[PDB]
């Protein structure tokens, strides 16, 4: 379809050609997932989006600096609390994890890729992402892997700004965007099912408040107060030259995806911005939107004829490194980690076999899962991520931050406190899944107490009574480098005045 | 109604000022 002429094919086809030659000569920061969801909450929502990754790296480094005098993941509590349950249980959340926002999320890239690409359904389209997967890993991709990463960077991002200028070009420039994008939705407002009737205008115009990062506090996309903390809680989870470097990349992602992904609503309202049930599905395959076609999108209807080719080949090409070395790092968890504890005989063959049929195993419960990430959050992929880490992650970011300052914590209080936190994270994973979550047009059935808190203040509150819980419980129970210093303000100060710039 | 550039050098101003008590506080004790 789109890449029916034959350039855009013969681009990609050289570029796969190349990678498969260079897997068998065998013999990063930023992915396809990120350039997704970035660019879809931009269309949707603005650009407090952004207020995400320039606040991560305010909070990653100092958290990186401010911390290594006082601390110097998970083997840190290895060495803390000892045992194995935490780390058994740590292992766990980490292969859910993988599989719900790593593997999940970068095979519904994929295919909201091949979709806008070629128009294939979603099952049609991650079917052919996996087996060209399969290809990758049967060929030794993550043999290179850092060998052919670095420049998949140089080119990802690279290719990312090329087409920058191509939408900022489309838009009448950097200015331009600031005013066509405030005055750009739909056409189609009219719902030929009953029961929907007219649609508000409250939900299909670009909220007023799309260039502020600072959104309202209690009626916001993202409140500012739950945008910090949150955020600080979560990243928890998820030498110094590198970090600069990579908060200079971090920075960037403001005027590469989110802003282009604003650009998407502007030139294409009524796929980007449908709002109509049933006019999202023949654009999309979900009726509860689909910000997540606005990088896809933007990028096979915008880009020239053999560029276009070229991005999705790169695109598909580090989502396919990241998915094999996800499987990769999956199976070896759990066969050496969980499945080894369950059978201490450490079969020769059978730490393998099992690997393999756990890859097996966890491709099938993504692809099953896939249906629920495609109408996640309002068809958001960013949303969708962070609240699920919102829900899983900010227990163990907790028991890690108490265990580091507070020394009367106990391994057995530590434990029944990760537990905690996980019940009271799947009383909102499970709930908020299962009900669905809909946009304005269709509300979800959720209770207002579930769905009504923004996950980020959901992480507040559940990072804070798992530490309580977790407190309480082990009481009750039983007894050169100054120029670093000074390029890492330099770009601390940079990321302060972009903060500034778009407060 | 502050310009964008205004915001931006407050922003840097109001951290290069919290980067001076940070090192003042340094140099006077450990």
């Amino acid at each position: 379809a789109l890449i029916d002429n034959p350039a855009d094919i013969l681009v990609i086809a050289a570029y796969f050609l190349l990678v498969i030659g260079v897997g068998l000569w065998s013999m990063s920061n930023i992915g396809s997932g990120h350039f997704v969801g970035l660019a879809g909450t931009g269309a949707a929502s603005g650009l407090a989006v952004a207020g995400f990754e320039w606040n991560a790296l305010f909070v990653v480094l100092l958290l990186g600096w401010l911390f290594a005098p006082v601390y110097l993941m998970p083997q840190y509590l290895r060495k803390r609390f000892g045992g194995r349950r935490i780390r058994l249980y740590l292992s766990v959340l980490s292969l859910f994890l993988y599989i719900f926002t790593k593997i999940s999320v970068d095979m519904f890239s994929g295919a909201v890729f091949i979709q806008q690409a070629l128009g294939w359904n979603i099952y049609a389209s991650v079917i052919a992402l996996l087996g060209i997967t399969m290809i990758y890993t049967v060929t030794g991709g993550l043999a290179a892997l850092m060998y052919t990463d670095t420049v998949q960077t140089f080119v990802i991002l690279g290719g990312a700004c090329i087409l920058m200028g191509y939408a900022f070009h489309e838009v009448g420039g950097y200015s331009g965007l600031f005013d066509k994008y405030l005055g750009a939705a739909t056409s189609l407002t009219v719902s030929e099912d009953p029961a929907v009737g007219n649609i508000s205008s409250f939900c299909y115009r670009p909220r007023p408040d799309s260039y502020h990062l600072l959104r309202h506090p209690v009626t916001g996309d993202l409140p500012w107060p739950a945008l910090l903390l949150g955020l600080t809680i979560v990243s928890g989870w998820y030498i110094k030259a590198g970090c600069i470097l990579c908060g200079y990349l971090k920075l960037t992602p403001m005027f590469l995806m989110v802003m282009p992904g604003m650009i998407s609503r502007i030139l294409y309202p009524d796929e980007v911005a449908c709002v109509v049930p049933e006019v999202c599905r023949r654009v999309c395959g979900t009726e509860v939107g689909c910000s997540n076609i606005a990088y896809p999108r933007l990028v096979v209807k915008l880009m020239p004829n053999g560029l276009r080719g070229l991005m999705l080949a790169v695109m598909l090409a580090a989502l396919m490194s990241s998915l094999a070395s996800i499987f990769n790092s999956s199976s070896t968890l759990f066969t050496m980690d969980i499945y080894t504890r369950l059978r201490p005989r450490a079969g020769d063959r059978e730490l393998l076999l099992v690997g393999r049929l756990w890859v097996v195993f966890i491709v099938v419960v993504s692809v099953a899962w896939l249906p629920v990430v495609q109408a996640a959050q309002g068809g958001q992929l960013f949303d969708y991520i962070q609240a699920v880490s919102s829900y899983l992650a900010p227990p163990v970011s907790a028991v890690f931050v108490l265990a580091l300052f507070v020394p009367r914590v106990n391994e057995q209080g530590a434990f029944w406190g990760l537990i905690g936190g996980l019940l009271m994270g799947l009383a909102r994973l499970i709930p908020e899944f299962s009900f669905g979550s809909g946009s304005c047009v269709q509300p979800s059935a959720c209770p207002a107490f579930l769905c009504g808190v923004h996950y980020l203040y959901f992480a507040i509150v559940l990072f804070f009574c798992s530490g309580l819980l977790t407190l309480t419980v082990s009481l009750c129970t039983a007894p050169w480098a100054r120029v670093v210093n000074l390029n890492a303000l330099l770009m601390m100060a940079v990321a302060v005045f972009l903060w500034g710039f778009y407060a | 109604n502050l310009q964008p550039w205004m915001q931006g050098l407050i922003a840097v101003a109001v951290f290069l000022v919290l980067v001076a008590i940070a090192f003042a506080v340094n140099h006077f004790w450990c």
